[PDB]
């Protein structure tokens, strides 16, 4: 195949350790022309331009390191975190590359964090003292598992069953299984994250997980986007089919999407499929500054209405996998349910 | 919205049980902890002494000796981490030695709970709280404040861990598992470094589901281990390891030590087994012994264990939580048979409240509850009245009266008990407890007697309803007889010590008692037939209390001159029984009517004026009687629902007996039945004690399989009950017979739509017998999930209706299930409609005459056709999972297992649902209900409640109550047993509560009451009020409820401490209350439940 | 072609042309 590494590591283009505890009141900067809903645990490359910005960055390195990410005008978003920065001056052109990650959400900014809301299991309130001891442990195992975990179930008016579409262990193995089917984190709390800037999605429904505070209801909710969002349309004309669940596949390691810059720095968070359908495609196949190293780009835009939905990726050797497949802008998508 | 909590029944279920040496170092105790609760026993060949009731959960309950002291101490940890360590004192009280609040501020609390372990020595005390942590307390005599240090755990998942007997230090010994298996490692903890040192040995590959760590004492040294197939021992290099197949059936999962050697050990199954662990010892050759082998003899089953203890004489206390607490007698294998087990004792569990419903059986409304698991399921009636012991039992119907009689007037106690009937009357004497009917020579036995009895003059009386007979003591016979002058019946008689006041029809009569003769002394018409009578003194009685027939009133007359003070009663039925008695202090007078009611008047014996309140006592006749109960006698009011009348407090109280229907009864203090009343009623005359108080009654009904949920059919009389009883693969192979099984008729579903197994059932169950009348087996894999009855359309009849959810293992989610209405009519129990449906039916309410049930994240509402079929009109969708469905008119509650809960209302001209508020603040929620319109009760992660209220963008829900209860609330209902609406609820730990709205000028005055009642009362963990019901998870102060088993402690502590608590108050009717104001208040309370 | 845009690298040969395809973000 093809490297799966090479495009989180944003070969195109530091010990972070600086959280701010929960709930805390923070004065965080804001950049300038950044519209995007991010995520904690997502990855966010940038590259700024006007002298407010590289001021703004060049002392940010000083202390927090930190910049808050925005929009509905913007009741919530998130700190960011410059991990990785090169200040390059060539052709004459000052230019401050970084690649930020997505840390806290919170609701320069007056900012309040949200906290991250942690439940026990639902058994850790009705649990028998003398199975304590047992609590801690190829599908069978699930059924042995749901037996024993939530025996205590027993003791309530409801079935184990039912205990179980709350387990975040189980819930995960649920979501796995799907993210298995087009080849993780172990905490909840990340995995969660780390689907949710995975599912393309629309910056309405983004908000939606976003407000949610806690892991269990963000894996619940997150199940029923990928069973009821089976195909995937044009955002401007509505009525016309890209491409389905089918052909989304993980290129990169993170997932079937991240953030990517392009040389003016706008971010595309890009999903690549290996089929997609109603697409014209304009221009040269070009590798100038290319996310997918070995593939060439073109511009692809929607048959019916001509937006700009992606591009689609050719392979520069004969002897590469995935020959061909198509990225496409998560902003030019919208999920149906036919 | 200001609400009321208050325990109704205290819990039941054992957290933990221990023995030791604690009220005095010559005693053997047994301490059983319930939740909330400690019992305190003295093992006998079980003597209650002591219960106390702590401000915390009970998690961690150990006793220990430290050096150079009498006796045992206790140390106590609660849930929320409330450290104390106790001391016994003799009136009695429990002393706090050195307490403190053990919390951290960070951590993350482990995932197998809390262990506390002390060491032999008593040097310091263990606590497993969070991962990766290990806090010791130096147990020094200078730690009063309990401080403590923590060691870093770089094993972070612990399984069980105890100290090790026979060590140079004290060493611990716990199973723990990483990624490379499970193992089992000895720590070294240094007093003085305050850190670990490396132990005397550690193994690799433990057993795969090593669980439980046991330490053998000092004979042999080291630890047990016990898993689900092998049972090893460890010490130092020592290794033994047996793979019983005995036990290969399920888990071990509670332990104790027999013997003080360590030679033999109790085990305690899952599903109840009873095993005896035993070492066997070999001797060497340098003295002391070593172990050679270890065997497992099961003993038998009891009660499924939770904690076992062994009291001293060969007998074990099985502390249950699933079922009934025991205590089981142990005989050692000897060549009779083999070591077996059988019970002595029984200790009521009402065990994990699943399900339960309020029912108006004997027309006080009382509780029956879904109770326990398995074998160990259960229904639970739960009556509230003054019980009564019977202890003799007699047919003989149509009892018209009862009067006991002293034949022996040199004989204080009574030997007679006379019996009137229609046309009759039968004369019972007494030898022991053989009853023999006999004649009374100079008793006539075929008239119907309206009196008897003795009286002055060393004489008794007869009054029929054709003379007054007088009958000597000496020689029984006949010296004077009153006949009317005319041969006119006696239509009403009253007698007493000395006086006699008969009356035919309109006109009465007033005679007296002297030696041999019954002189007459006046002769007076009435305006109106009389109905009743009274003459009690208060030893003659210079007035009369009469009744007319159509004036409808009670009268008081003064003898002999018959002339009228007076009140009037109004209505159109007349009087049935009239009573002028004594309570407290003041005179009374107590007036009964054929409609049931109960006038009081206040007398003045004097002046004759009555002044004054009246009740009703049920809807038949109510006839009054006297009895003594302690050394103040009450009125017995016979009738539909019979009940004792006492004054507490200078304000008449009406506590109901519980007992069938009673007509007439006399007290009754024969040889064999002393200080006892004699009860009648339509068939059987009853002889038995009475209890002094009102306590709580529960009648058991063992079913043996594990019921879920209940309601109640009154036009059947009957319950259905859902259960699930479990199977094994076989090859319809149950484990033991059940009321699932062993039902009278029983159906299989059979529809026409789509190792253990759990198999579901609906029981039929008689309201009266509590036979298993019928038992509709369900589908296979079919998970029965809701069930109502109700009426449903303009279709007369009551049904059944059933909600289930089709629970294949493959299927995360389930995707189908039905709504089945069943009809139980004759003796068959009839599939009058299915409806499939693409979910799950978690809740089904009746919804005004339609079905409003809940479908996965739907909440559907269907109608009720002439075609006998459920035709579906609307239909509502949610971004949550309809767990709850709670209705009220048209307000609808919605709630899902996360908190978030959602308001719909049905609007009619729309065939169609509005939201009309919502609130999610995520948490686990276990059961809701609507208080009224605006307020919506619920329980939620923690042991909580709270309360959430309506009062456009408001429809946003404000949060008004919240309140540590300390329970798992499992199902909430509305009724009591007999301040605004009343909401039961019952728990897991067989708790049972109540919460009642309050007005806003009530809530503030029983908050300052509480601020006040906390000064004073010692708290035995001395932990801080506030802090018990600190709302927990986030953790905020409590808020729109009051603690009433607080309020309701105000009448235990000294009368010092009431006026304390009343030193600056100011009451309602704005006056320096005193502590009479707030007794007669809080005893008002006390009669909510 | 040497005017491309901010966005997705269309490309156009005069300015103007460049203007009207922006004027569509
Ligand atoms: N060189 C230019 C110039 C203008 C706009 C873009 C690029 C460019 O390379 N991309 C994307 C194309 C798609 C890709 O893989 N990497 C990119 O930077 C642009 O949007
Ligand atoms: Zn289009
Ligand atoms: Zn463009």
């Amino acid at each position: 195949n093809f490297d799966t590494s090479l495009p989180t590591s944003h070969t195109y283009l530091f010990h972070g350790r600086t959280l701010h505890d929960d709930d805390s009141c923070q004065v965080i900067p804001v950049l300038p022309q950044v519209m995007m809903i991010l995520i904690p645990g997502q990855t966010l490359p940038l590259q700024l331009f006007h002298p407010q910005e590289v001021s703004m960055v060049r002392n940010l390195i000083q202390k927090d390191r930190t910049f808050a990410v925005l929009y509905s005008e913007a009741q919530f978003g998130t700190t960011a975190e410059i991990y990785a920065y090169r200040e390059e001056q060539d052709f004459g052109i000052e230019i401050v590359k970084v690649k930020a990650i997505g840390r806290q959400r919170f609701k320069q900014a007056k900012v309040q964090i949200l906290p991250e809301c942690v439940l026990p299991s639902t058994m850790s309130a009705v649990q028998l003292e003398s199975l304590n001891k047992c609590q801690i442990f190829s599908y069978k195992w699930w059924q042995k598992y749901q037996k024993r975990k939530f025996h205590c179930a027993n003791l309530t008016s409801w079935p184990r069953w039912l205990y179980s579409l709350y387990d975040a262990e189980t819930l995960m193995d649920r979501i796995k299984k799907q993210l298995r089917e087009w080849d993780l984190p172990s905490n909840p709390i990340d995995f969660s994250y780390r689907v949710a800037a995975c599912l393309p999605i629309d910056d309405v429904l983004r908000i939606q997980l976003l407000k949610i505070g806690s892991a269990i209801q963000r894996l619940r909710c997150e199940l029923d986007i990928m069973n009821k969002c089976t195909s995937l349309c044009c955002k401007q004309c509505q009525e016309t089919e890209i491409t389905t669940k089918n052909e989304i596949f993980s290129l990169s390691l993170c997932g079937p999407m991240a953030a990517y810059v392009n040389p003016h720095g706008y971010v595309h968070e890009t999903l690549t499929v290996y089929k997609a359908c109603n697409l014209n495609l304009i221009g040269r196949p070009s590798t100038e500054h290319s996310w997918f190293p070995g593939y060439a780009w073109t511009v692809a835009q929607c048959k019916i209405c001509a937006s700009h939905i992606g591009w689609k990726f050719t392979a520069t050797k004969k002897d590469m996998s995935p020959q061909k497949f198509w990225g496409l802008t998560r902003s030019a998508l919208l999920p149906t349910i036919p | 919205s200001y609400n009321y909590v208050v325990t109704a029944q205290k819990p039941t279920a054992v957290n933990g049980c221990v023995t030791g040496h604690f009220t005095s170092a010559e005693d053997l105790n047994l301490l059983i902890a319930k939740n909330t609760r400690l019992e305190i026993y003295v093992v006998t060949a079980l003597r209650p002494v002591k219960e106390v009731g702590m401000y915390g959960k009970i998690a961690v309950m150990e006793l220990f000796r430290p050096k150079g002291e009498s006796k045992d101490l206790l140390f106590i940890l609660t849930a929320k981490y409330n450290a104390c360590i106790l001391e016994y004192k003799q009136s009695i009280d429990i002393i706090t030695r050195a307490h403190g609040n053990v919390q951290d501020r960070i951590g993350r609390p482990s995932e197998t709970g809390i262990i506390g372990i002390i060491d032999p020595e008593c040097r310091m005390i263990g606590l497993r709280l969070y991962d990766g942590l290990f806090k010791v307390i130096p147990l020094d005599r200078d730690n009063k404040e309990l401080k403590a240090f923590n060691i870093r755990l770089e094993e972070l998942h612990v399984i069980d861990v105890k100290f090790l007997y026979g060590c140079q230090a004290p060493t611990i010994c716990f199973v723990y598992q990483d990624p490379q298996g499970r193992h089992v490692k000895t720590y070294e903890v240094s007093l003085r470094e305050k850190e670990f040192n490396k132990g005397p040995w550690k193994q690799e590959n433990v057993e795969a589901e090593a669980s439980m760590v046991i330490a053998v004492p000092e004979p042999f040294g080291g630890a047990i281990i016990i898993g689900q197939e092998s049972i090893t021992y460890h010490n130092g290099d020592k290794y033994l390891a047996i793979a019983p197949p005995i036990i290969k059936q399920s888990t071990i999962v509670c332990h104790n030590r027999v013997d003080p050697n360590g030679s033999r050990y109790l085990l305690g199954d899952m599903e109840g087994r009873l095993f005896m662990l035993l070492l066997e010892k070999e001797e060497q050759m340098d003295g002391t012994v070593t172990l050679k082998d270890l065997r497992v003899e099961l003993l038998g089953e009891t009660s499924i264990a939770e904690c076992l203890t062994y009291l001293d004489n060969g007998v074990v206390f099985v502390g249950s939580r699933l079922g009934d607490s025991q205590l089981v007698k142990l005989n050692v294998d000897s060549n009779e048979q083999g070591s077996y087990v059988v019970a002595m004792e029984t200790f009521t569990n009402l065990g994990p409240i699943v399900d339960m419903c309020v029912v108006d059986l004997e027309r006080q409304g009382q509780l029956v509850t879904c109770s326990g698991a398995f074998k160990e399921g259960s229904l639970r009636i739960i009556r509230n009245g003054i019980g009564i012991h019977e202890h003799a039992s007699i047919d003989l119907p149509g009892i018209k009266g009862l009067w006991p009689l002293r034949s022996d007037p040199n004989r204080e106690t009574d030997d007679t008990l006379v019996l009137s009937f229609v046309g009759q009357t039968r004369v019972l004497m007494l030898n022991g407890e053989e009853v023999e009917e006999t004649e009374l020579m100079g008793f006539v036995d075929d008239q119907q007697t309206f009196f008897c009895g003795n009286v002055a003059h060393q004489q008794l009386i007869q009054i029929t309803s054709a003379s007054v007979r007088l009958v000597s003591q000496e020689p029984k016979a006949l010296v004077s007889e009153w006949k009317e002058p005319q041969a006119k019946n006696i239509s009403v008689a009253s007698c007493n010590s000395s006086q006699v006041v008969v009356a035919v029809g309109r006109a009465l009569y007033y005679l007296q008692i002297h030696p041999q003769e019954l002189r007459q002394i006046s002769h007076t018409e009435m305006e109106h037939e009389v109905a009743c009578l009274d003459i009690t003194p208060l030893g003659l009685s210079p007035l009369c209390a009469i009744g007319l027939w159509t004036d409808i009133s009670a009268r008081i007359l003064k003898l002999p001159s018959f002339e009228l003070h007076k009140e009037m009663l109004g209505g159109e039925i007349i009087p049935r029984s009239i009573l002028m008695t004594t309570f407290e202090s003041s005179h009374y007078l107590l007036c009964a009517l054929g409609d049931g009611a109960l006038f009081y008047f206040g007398l003045n014996i004097e002046t004759g004026l009555l002044s004054d309140k009246k009740v009703t006592l049920g809807t038949q006749p109510t006839v009054l009687r006297t009895f003594r109960s302690l050394s103040t006698t009450n009125v017995f009011a016979c009738s539909d629902r019979p009940t004792v009348i006492y004054s507490s407090n200078h304000k008449l109280v009406f506590s109901n007996v519980n007992l069938k229907e009673v007509n007439y009864m006399c007290p009754l203090n024969s040889d064999g039945y002393p200080d006892s009343l004699a009860l009648a009623n339509n068939s059987t005359l009853t002889i038995g004690t009475i209890d002094e108080i009102q306590k709580l009654h529960i009648r058991t009904v063992p079913l043996y399989e594990s019921p879920r949920k209940i309601c109640y059919q009154e036009v059947s009389q009957c319950f259905g009950v859902l259960s699930s009883r479990i199977e094994v693969q076989d090859t319809t192979t149950a484990l033991r017979p059940s009321a699932s099984t062993q039902a009278l008729s029983s159906s299989v579903s059979s529809s026409k739509l789509f190792e253990e197994v759990e198999v579901h059932n609906l029981l039929i169950i008689d309201q009266h017998t509590f036979e298993v009348l019928h038992a509709h087996q369900f589908l296979q894999n079919e998970y029965a999930l809701s069930l109502v009855s109700c009426k449903l359309g303009k279709d007369p009849n009551t049904y059944f209706i059933v909600g289930t959810a089709m629970v294949y293992p493959e299927e995360a989610e389930p995707k189908q299930g039905r709504i089945v209405v069943f009809q139980y009519s004759d003796g068959k129990l009839q599939t009058v409609a299915e409806k499939e449906v693409k979910g799950a039916v978690y809740s089904m309410v009746e919804f005004n005459g339609k079905l409003l049930a809940s479908i996965n994240s739907t909440v559907r509402l269907y109608e009720w056709t002439t075609e006998k079929e459920l035709r579906t009109e609307c239909n509502h969708y949610n971004n949550i999972m309809a767990l709850y469905l709670k209705t009220k008119g048209d307000f609808i509650l919605v709630g899902d297992l996360m908190r978030s809960v959602l308001l719909l209302a049905y609007k009619p001209m729309e065939g169609n649902f509005e939201e009309i508020a919502r609130d999610f603040n995520p948490n686990w929620m276990s059961a809701v209900e609507i208080l009224d319109d605006d307020n919506f009760l619920g329980a939620e992660n923690a042991f909580n409640l709270f309360v959430c209220q309506k009062d456009e963008e408001r429809q946003h829900l404000q949060e008004v109550g919240l309140f540590h209860l300390g329970e798992f609330v499992n199902v909430f209902c509305h009724g009591s047993l007999v301040t605004q609406g009343s909401v039961l609820f019952g728990t897991v730990n067989g708790m049972i509560g109540l919460v009642t709205s309050l007005s806003e000028s009530w809530y503030n005055l029983l908050l300052d009451m509480q601020n006040r009642l906390n000064k004073v009362i010692k708290s035995v963990g001395k932990i801080e009020h506030s802090f018990w019901r600190s709302f927990h998870t986030k953790t905020e102060p409590a808020t729109g409820f009051i603690d009433g088993d607080l309020i309701e402690s105000f009448l235990d502590i000294s009368r010092p401490k009431m006026q304390e608590v009343v030193a600056n108050l100011q009451y309602d009717d704005k006056r320096e209350a005193t502590a009479d104001d707030l007794i007669k208040v809080v005893e008002e309370l006390t009669r909510i439940h | 072609r040497p005017f491309v845009c901010s966005v997705c690298g269309h490309r156009f040969t005069t300015k103007g042309n460049l203007k009207v395809h922006f004027h569509r973000h």
